[PDB]
C-alpha cells in the first residue's frame, strides 16, 4: 500500500519500501526503511509511523540538527551529553529525529545511544537517498547491508529522493 | 666485549620472526652513554631510545629534545668539554624525533615502550606485532587510528592467524572492529584450521585413527568427511552428521558459495573439538539457537571424557568431564529457566 501511496523520484514511481537489518556489528539492529520523495505528505508519514510500523505517539518529540563534518568530540562535554540524552529519551519515551548518515555528529550520537542502549528508543533517521552507501542493495525484504553507509543504531529510517548525490 | 655484544645483538635482531624489534633504555649515565646513543642510531635505523628522569646524560638528551631545533650558553654551562658535548648533541637533537621521550604524560613505562617500538618499527605490521605481544590495549589505542590504510585482504589473513592462536580477546576486538565471520569463513580456511598443529594440543588425531580402522599416512591431511565420522562416533546412535550428507558431498567434490549459513555452529564445534573453552563460550554467546548447541557440547564433551578414560589418556579428562560438559549443561539450564520466566 505504501508503494502505491508514496512515489519516490524527473519523477519516478514507488521504489524502496524495504526494511534492512544491519547485521554487521554485535547487534543486528533491525529497523524500518522507506525512501520518500523530496515532497512529503504529513498524513502519509504519520500513518506509516503510527500504524504501519505500530509506534505509539510520544509525549515528547526532539529534532536534532548538526554539522555533517566529522570532528572529535570533547570528553568532558560528551560524557554529560550522552548520559543526559539517554536519560531524557528513556524517561520521555520520545522519538528522536536525527540524520540517517553515519558521518558527522550523528555518528557520536548513535554511538552514545548504543553505549546507553544495552529502553528500545524509537529513533527516526532521515538522510538523503544519495548518501546511502549501497542504494541498489535495498531494492520489501530483509537486506544484510553489511557495515557511506548509514548508522545501524537508528530505527524507522526515512529518505528523500534527491536524485544526484 | 662491548663491540662483541653490539655485533651479537645486531645479528640476532636480523633473525626472521618479520624482524625482531629492539629497544634501548638509558638511565642517566656519563658521556659514554651519549656516544652509545649516537652509535646505536647510526648502526641501524631501528634503534629507538627512551630517556629517563635520571639526571646526567639522560638529562642532557632530554634538554636537547625539548629544545629541538641562550640555549648554547646553558648547554655549555651544564657541560673543549662543551665542544665535545655539542659534537654529539647536534646529532641527538637532529634525530630526536626517532628517539622516544619520557617524562612525568606517558606515566606508564610499558605504554611508552609499546609506543616507542611501534614508532621505531614503522598498519598490518603494527597489528601483527600487537597480536604477537598478546596485548589488546596497545592495538586498540595505537594500531587502531582513523584513516588507517588497512590493505584489502591482509586483515582476513590476520584474523585467521589469530584464530589459530588462543587470542580470544583479539578476535573479539576484530569482530567489534568490523571483521565479519559471515563472509570470511571458507571451506579451505576451516580445513586449515582443523589440520593446523599450532596452539594447544588436541586428541583429535587419536580419534580419527581409531575411527578409520585402516592404515593411514603419517600426519595425513584431515578432511571434513573424517571429522563428520568422528562426530557420529562420539554423538551416539542415529543422528547422521551434516558433513556426511549427499548434498554436502556434492559441494565438497565440486569445490575441491562455500560460506556456511551458520558459521558460529561450525566454529563452536571446532573449538570444542580442540579443547578450547573460552572460544567455545564466546561463540556460544554470539551464535543462534544457543541451547541446542549447548546441549550438543555437553554430550560431546562427556563422550570425549569417556573415550579418553577408556584407553591411555591422562588426568586431563577429569578436568574436562565435569568442568566442560557440566558448564555447558548448567548454561543450558539457566537459559531454559530464564526463557520460562519470560514466557
Amino acid at each position: 500500500f505504501y508503494k502505491r501511496e508514496c512515489v519516490h523520484i524527473q519523477l519516478s514511481p514507488t521504489d524502496a519500501f524495504g526494511t534492512i537489518e544491519f547485521q554487521g556489528g554485535g547487534h543486528s539492529n533491525k529497523a524500518m526503511y522507506v525512501r520518500v520523495s523530496f515532497d512529503t505528505k504529513p498524513d502519509l508519514l504519520l500513518h506509516l509511523m503510527t500504524k504501519e510500523w505500530q509506534l505509539e505517539l510520544p509525549k515528547l518529540l526532539i529534532s536534532v540538527h548538526g554539522g555533517l563534518q566529522n570532528f572529535e568530540l570533547q570528553p568532558k562535554l560528551k560524557q554529560v551529553f550522552g548520559k543526559g540524552l539517554i536519560k531524557a529519551a528513556m524517561t520521555t519515551g520520545a522519538w528522536i529525529f536525527t540524520g540517517g548518515v553515519n558521518t558527522g555528529v550523528i555518528r557520536h550520537v548513535g554511538d552514545a545511544l548504543k553505549d546507553h542502549a544495552s529502553g528500545k528508543i524509537c529513533t527516526i533517521g532521515i538522510a538523503p537517498w544519495g548518501i546511502v552507501e549501497n542504494q541498489e542493495d535495498l531494492i520489501d525484504v530483509v537486506r544484510p547491508y553489511q557495515t557511506t553507509v548509514l548508522n545501524s543504531m537508528h530505527s524507522h529510517f526515512i529518505l528523500a529522493d534527491n536524485g544526484t548525490t | 666485549e662491548v663491540k662483541l655484544r653490539r655485533q651479537l645483538e645486531k645479528h640476532i635482531s636480523l633473525q626472521k620472526i618479520q624482524g625482531v624489534p629492539v629497544v634501548a633504555l638509558i638511565v642517566e649515565g656519563g658521556p659514554n652513554v651519549i656516544s652509545i646513543v649516537l652509535e646505536y642510531l647510526r648502526d641501524t635505523p631501528p634503534v629507538p631510545v627512551v630517556v629517563c628522569d635520571g639526571s646526567g646524560r639522560a638529562s642532557d638528551i632530554l634538554a636537547f629534545g625539548h629544545k629541538y631545533s641562550s640555549l648554547r650558553d646553558q648547554l655549555l654551562v651544564t657541560i673543549t668539554q662543551a665542544q665535545h658535548l655539542f659534537i654529539i648533541l647536534m646529532e641527538c637533537m637532529k634525530k630526536k624525533e626517532l628517539i622516544t621521550v619520557f617524562r612525568m604524560g606517558h606515566q606508564d613505562i610499558d605504554l611508552a615502550i609499546l609506543t616507542a617500538l611501534l614508532k621505531g618499527a614503522n598498519a598490518p605490521d603494527q597489528l601483527s606485532l600487537a597480536l604477537a605481544w598478546n596485548r589488546v590495549d596497545i592495538a586498540r589505542s595505537q594500531i587502531f587510528i582513523y584513516g588507517q590504510q588497512w590493505p584489502v585482504g591482509s586483515l582476513e589473513q590476520a584474523m585467521l592467524d589469530a584464530l589459530v592462536l588462543d587470542r580470544v580477546d583479539f578476535v573479539k576486538l576484530l569482530i567489534e572492529n568490523g571483521v565479519s565471520m559471515h563472509r570470511f569463513l571458507t571451506i579451505s580456511r576451516l580445513e586449515e584450521l582443523y589440520n593446523t598443529r599450532h596452539g594447544p594440543s588436541n586428541t583429535l588425531y587419536h580419534l580419527v585413527r581409531d575411527v578409520k580402522k585402516g592404515n593411514l599416512p603419517p600426519d595425513y591431511r584431515i578432511s571434513l568427511i573424517d571429522i563428520g565420522l568422528v562426530i557420529e562416533y562420539l554423538m551416539g546412535g542415529a543422528y547422521r552428521c551434516n558433513y556426511t550428507r549427499k548434498r554436502f558431498r556434492t559441494l565438497y567434490h565440486n569445490l575441491f558459495i562455500n560460506h556456511f549459513p551458520f558459521p558460529f555452529h561450525e566454529l563452536m564445534v571446532w573449538a570444542v573439538l580442540m579443547k578450547r573453552q573460552k572460544m567455545a563460550l564466546f561463540f556460544w554467546q554470539h551464535g543462534e539457537e544457543a541451547m541446542a548447541k549447548a546441549l550438543v557440547a555437553c554430550k560431546l564433551c562427556k563422550a570425549m571424557a569417556h573415550e579418553a578414560s577408556e584407553n591411555d589418556m591422562v588426568d586431563d579428562i577429569s578436568q574436562e568431564l565435569n568442568h566442560n560438559s557440566r558448564d555447558f549443561g548448567q548454561l543450558a539450564v539457566e537459559l531454559l529457566d530464564q526463557s520460562y520466566k519470560q514466557d
